[PDB]
């Protein structure tokens, strides 16, 4: 009963260690994908961010062109009325 | 009046190329899965160890 | 004292099962979240390249139409000065 | 010199929709949390079989 | 032999207790990670959008505005014609 | 025929900024790992337990 009782027990805890080691292996595939999802943001935010930016500075492009081209309009109407 | 500045910046977009660690994440996600089996299958060799004296 | 010792044996890997199944439980769900995750990164790639696409295309285009409206511009100014 | 051709491609947006993912993201992350609860219990129950002969 | 083998079982089951508290922490900072994640994305999702949005509305207006400036010209060129 | 309408709407940049989120995952990643570590020890702590009778 007691040898019995031992032999369970060793197996039980070789059994429990594998176990144990099977977890530590998915704490580490977590660990490591955590990690990648960091270095993914870094990328999309800058790209994204560098898009933001580039459609700002593009609107105030256009805008400062479109005023350009109205005043251009403009003079070129008042000169073909003076004609 | 004359001919009117219009300037316009060329945009050169840096493409976000995410195919690596995608990937990187499903190798993750299939090594889990498996990780999941074995466990079951140890589970249940802990629960035959159950002694009835 | 030895059945004692058996008795405590059995209610700790009964225990023990039911935590290691919940571990599983836990393990499982990670890998679910990481195939979203990965799915997600997929989708984003997608919409956040075709905007730089589109916006890069959009740029050259403007470009080009500027520049055919300032040859314009300065035809037109020629015609009204030879008027 | 004649009217210029000033061609213009409209964008037509592709929304980004994340909400079933998210979501999906969330139920994971309130499942983990309800695991920790009850593995603190399974944790304590097997402390309490420490033998004492 | 049975006081060593109590011992065995005592020594297993605190690190035992122990194991499974690391892996509970292990949990409990994947849940957080998944979280973090999921709010993540709704920032993502918002400001991906809301450029898309405005790039899209972009170009129709400048549709609009190049199609004006188009006609203005065509005006503009049949008043020189005239004179 | 007059001066053309050509109204533009700014766009006003709204920052995506992760870097607090960034950085929380880098926390979480690494907490992970040490605990690989602890429950290495652990582990073959649990197998010096093994009896010999």
């Amino acid at each position: 009963n007691q040898q019995i009782l031992a032999n369970a027990f060793n197996q039980a805890i070789g059994n429990i260690t594998q176990a144990f080691g099977k977890v530590n292996d998915a704490i580490h595939q977590t660990s490591k994908g955590l990690a990648t999802v960091a270095k993914v943001l870094a990328k999309v935010q800058d790209v994204v961010n560098t898009q933001g930016q580039a459609l700002s500075h593009l609107t105030v492009q256009l805008q400062n062109n479109f005023q350009a081209i109205s005043s251009s309009i403009s003079d070129i109407y008042n000169r073909l009325d003076e004609l | 009046g004359g001919v009117p500045e219009l300037t316009l910046d060329i945009f050169n977009a840096t493409y976000l190329n995410l195919t690596g660690e995608i990937d990187d994440l499903e190798f993750r996600s299939e090594k889990l899965h498996n990780t999941t089996v074995e466990l079951a299958i140890l589970i249940d060799n802990i629960n035959n160890t159950l002694v009835n004296l």
